[PDB]
């Protein structure tokens, strides 16, 4: 045997780092069965833009989870982690007004000047300054310090000059690591060793995920760059993230509304603002999509029922929207600190598990509640208000879902109701879901039906609708009527009616599958 | 003649749609063997198998003639028949000679690679249809040569014994 | 109760009441075991230690038990810090309330957020609890029995029998009978054994369990 | 003041590290598509052998960690770089024993 | 720093260039001679053979670049000037490995 190194350089060898007394190893996997969406507050990320996160990216994208000691800033990341174990999704970040990102300006001689600007503002280069470099990622450099190093490199084949730009990360303790390296040239027409362009803005936009640059066209020509040691970004900070006004939340909601990714669920990730909740519900009803929301968990049983009415979801407009309440306490995964947060992303996990059962059309008739599909996996559950009992009938009248202990011993979501007061078989979760799925399939069929030689026609719609409804019957969503004498044996009825000549009408009726939630036993004695 | 006859083609249509709801049927000609470090032989395989995947059974005769069959320990080891084609450079013969010369245990991966599930020029495998065998021993068999078989090519028969099945 | 510079003070509070920290006090440590320290005494010792990687101060908290003859026995030891973002050698957090709540069986702590920014601790030895008493337990009102029955009703555990355990109180007995009729389990209750044969029969009707 | 007081814990860690270094040196300078599977299979077999020998046991905190004595992860970093990470739980030692006599 | 200081990267391209030279020398004896249509079929055959041998692999990031290992394209400017170019994605070598021990 021979010597063993601690870190790798450029030589060929095997290195082993020193033993670490504390660390965590996590393994991930990717799946795209159903795509969700939501709004939250996190550490770093580009604000007010749609971000796609998978199981292996939710740490790099987004950031390290915020400590629960800060307060009310940790729920969204926990909700995202709980929801992301099934499938990926999209997230929009909201940030307070008093937030800034760092930027370094360079003089013609080459000396740096530091400053910071708000996220909304756009950079304007002062006269006498050649170029500036800032951070595109919405990451303040407060605790992890980021340094910039400049050194010269060999000139280009054509004679253009170029230099090396390197990014480094230093922790509070003093451990220094390397993030990125680039070869960039101030000349407009320069080429890399590999043949790529080295113009600083173009190169940074192309092959960098941390930094961007802005140059002054007039004075860029007569500019010189000299070797500089580490230069640290300063002035980049995030305001108190526990106080977020409703305007930022509404802006994030509007950003979500205008996205083409066609997700299939909307989640309230720890958002306890009524206006934002109503806007999210409007988005949910607009796209014919399911939606799951949460009331504040620390509220007692008595105060929870009025809180449901406080949000505007209780009515006939927002069908297929559920509100959950969860006043229990549990040990946090990252740091064992006995945190409390609601049930959003646990219900969606049950819905995704139900959807994964069928591979043709999805099988949306499975209700999220149940002992097998819906299980809460948390360390140690302790009730916040013991020796207290909820009023189940009032909860049912109030369209609030309850939780209970299962046979195995773990906590279970025991009911599934939507926010619909009328007795229309619509307060059951799966009934709106089936019709919404059929409607989406019909919309996709009709969009493809046009662009044909004859376009939209009554004869064409009947065939596609019959095929679609036959597939749904095969999946088991639609069943024959309970009474064969009064009603026909057919599960669905599709008909076309004629009034005058310019009026046509296509209508189909369906008989949804039932659920089993109330069971009674009657014992006797011979 | 028969008074029980009655036609019902809606039911038959329902059965047809229910059967067609699932995707495809795996053609038996779509598979792949890896043979661990000897990946150049994967082309020449022509026949493979999936292990037995059974358990032992314990029989107990209860009161009167009542009999119950009960699960037993898993069956680990078995045999698999594999046929390969032979080239004029003796790839299979050299492989068998090397295997006999030095006592080795080789891990074998058995997978299904349909044309529909493939991206670019590379096949992609699925965890559901993939099985693995560990600590296998590769043995040969008698190879037949004859004239008047001008339309046939020599195909050695290989016998492989596995010692653990993992998925 | 400690304060800045670590000057202890001693007190006692009723079980129901919650602890309020007067201005000028840093933190308090109290016994959660529900055990008066009358015959076996309990003491605390504080010893400073090396600061952690981040530079936050840490100390050791040790608990011992002394009998009447003077025999001293060791009970528990901990490494504790007065800063929120303080980590142990093994990687666990050292904040006093969280550490005592997570890895201790007897002690609990309450902290005052106003003064912990500037607080100090010194080496002290053998601080003994005083004032913990058990009241006259021969006179307990029916409210306590009803409260404990209510606690027993909502217990998340599973049991298949209910025992009287010598209550001899009609309200408690009928509440336990209601528990039995609710959970569909068995119940074994008793009447006062000092009653004579003639007086035993009316007491059964007095219990209120007779009927259907 | 970690689990690194006792002589045997660094001994186990260094033995596993030396075995990994030998295994990696066996499979050096090889084209793509080979190294990942070989690394993960060999490392799993080696850690299974250590588990069988009695060196590694189940973790003492089942709330924070599962019931698995060891975990493994292998990834490819760059054009010519690899990274493998593993965790394992050591075995305790009996150092101090106390007895208490009683009289009936 | 051109991925060229690795030994095999120039070796693949030199072998392909030699094969192309041998193909073009033989093609010159054809009745038509050297033709842009003729120069594509042979190059596709040889590049497919090299892909089969395992020398060329698909790009690491399927989102940024296509799944194909090599791209062969012909461009025409005016009529006098033709241009035939092929790009390749060479196989990587494994030379630096790092292990990171942990402790539960």
């Amino acid at each position: 045997q021979y010597s063993i190194q601690q870190s790798l350089g450029n030589a060929s060898g095997v290195a082993v780092s020193p033993i670490n007394a504390d660390a965590t190893l996590s393994t991930g996997v990717a799946l795209n069965s159903s795509l969700w969406a939501g709004i939250g507050v996190f550490a770093r990320g580009k604000p007010f833009t749609v971000l796609a996160v998978t199981e292996s990216n939710y740490e790099d994208v987004l950031g390290e989870p915020l400590k629960p000691s800060s307060g009310s800033q940790f729920e969204p990341i926990r909700h995202v982690y709980e929801a992301i174990q099934q499938t990926s999704g999209y997230v929009v970040r909201a940030v307070p007004d008093d937030a800034k990102f760092p930027i370094i300006m360079f003089d013609e001689s080459g000396e740096p000047a530091y400053s910071a600007l708000p996220y909304g503002s756009e950079i304007e280069l002062d006269s006498g300054e050649a170029f500036a470099i800032y951070v595109d990622d919405g990451d303040p450099c407060i605790s992890p310090t980021r340094e910039l190093t400049i050194e010269t490199a060999t000139a280009d084949s054509a004679g253009n000059e170029r230099f090396l730009l390197k990014l480094t990360q230093t922790t509070s303790l003093g451990v220094v690591t390397t993030l990125e390296t680039h070869t960039v040239s101030l000349a407009e027409e320069a080429k890399d060793d590999m043949g790529r362009l080295c113009y600083l803005p173009t190169a940074l936009e192309a092959r960098s995920k941390y930094l961007r640059a802005v140059v002054n066209e007039e004075l860029i020509s007569t500019a010189k760059v000299t070797n500089k040691k580490s230069l640290a970004f300063t002035g980049g900070t995030n305001g108190d993230q526990s106080k977020i006004s409703t305007a930022a939340y509404l802006r994030a909601v509007k950003v979500l509304n205008n996205a083409p990714y066609m997700y299939t669920a909307v989640l309230g990730l720890g958002c306890y603002d009524n206006a934002a909740i109503t806007a999210l519900g409007k988005i949910c009803a607009d796209r014919l999509i399911d939606g799951f929301f949460d009331v504040k968990p620390t509220l007692t049983y008595a105060e929870a029922l009025p809180a449901v009415e406080d949000t505007g979801l209780l009515g006939t407009d927002y069908v297929s929207c559920s509100v959950y309440h969860y006043p229990f306490s549990c040990k946090d995964k990252w740091t064992q600190s006995r945190v409390v947060f609601g049930l959003s992303g646990v219900a969606y996990a049950a819905k995704a598990r139900g959807v994964k059962k069928n591979s043709d059309v999805g099988g949306w008739h499975y209700s999220p509640a149940g002992e097998e599909r819906a299980v809460i996996a948390r360390a140690s559950i302790q009730p916040l208000y013991p020796e207290d009992t909820p009023d189940e009938e009032a909860m049912v009248k109030g369209r609030l879902n309850k939780v209970s202990v299962g046979t195995s011993g773990q906590m279970i979501i025991d009911d599934a109701l939507t926010c619909c007061t009328q007795d229309n078989y619509l307060h059951f979760q799966h009934v709106p879901s089936l019709m919404n799925a059929i409607s989406r399939f019909f919309v996709q069929l009709a969009r493809q039906m046009k662009h044909s030689p004859d376009g939209i026609t009554a004869a064409g719609l009947t065939k596609g609708m019959t095929k679609l409804l036959d597939r749904f019957v095969a999946s088991g969503a639609l069943v024959a009527p309970r009474d064969p004498d009064a009603d026909g044996t057919e599960p669905y009825v599709l008909k076309v009616t004629q009034a005058e000549f310019d009026k046509w009408e296509v209508v189909w009726a369906c008989c949804p599958t039932g659920v089993a939630r109330r069971i009674q036993g009657v014992p006797l004695l011979i | 003649g028969h008074n029980n006859t009655k036609g019902n083609r809606k039911f038959i249509k329902g059965r047809y749609t229910a059967n067609a709801a699932k995707g495809e049927r795996l053609v038996s000609s779509e598979f792949l063997l890896t043979f661990a470090g000897h990946e150049d032989i994967s082309v020449l395989v022509r026949t493979s198998q999936i292990p037995e995947m059974t358990r032992e059974d314990v029989e107990d005769y209860g009161p009167n003639g009542v009999k119950f069959n009960q699960h037993g320990p898993i069956r680990n080891s078995g045999e698999i028949q594999v046929q390969c084609v032979e080239t004029i450079e003796g790839d299979i013969l050299q492989f068998i000679k090397d295997r006999i010369a030095a006592k080795d245990y080789v891990d074998i991966t058995m997978a299904a690679t349909p044309e529909s599930k493939s991206s670019g020029v590379n096949a992609v495998t699925k965890a559901a249809t993939t099985i693995e065998m560990l600590d296998c021993k590769i043995y040969s068999d008698a190879i037949d040569f004859s004239t008047e078989d001008v339309t046939a090519a020599v195909r050695p028969s290989l016998r492989i014994v596995y010692n653990w099945i993992e998925w």
